[PDB]
């Protein structure tokens, strides 16, 4: 199953091939060696984040 | 939060 983590913030973004963001994800509690790629679709409320980041 | 892959 999944798991949800809370997120810190967003460190960089780039397109799949279908098109999609997907987003390189600092997390809460954790440094630069944890971040992963995560598709948009995974991500829960996190438009606070995503303006952040594109704002910046 | 956000699922983590």
């Amino acid at each position: 199953s999944g798991d949800l983590y809370e997120v810190e913030r967003i460190v960089d973004k780039r397109k799949n091939k279908k098109g999609k963001w997907e987003y390189l994800i600092r997390w809460k509690g954790y440094g630069s060696t944890e971040d992963t790629w995560e598709p948009e679709h995974h991500l829960l409320h996190c438009e606070e984040f995503i303006d952040e980041f594109n704002g910046l | 939060f956000a699922l983590k892959s």
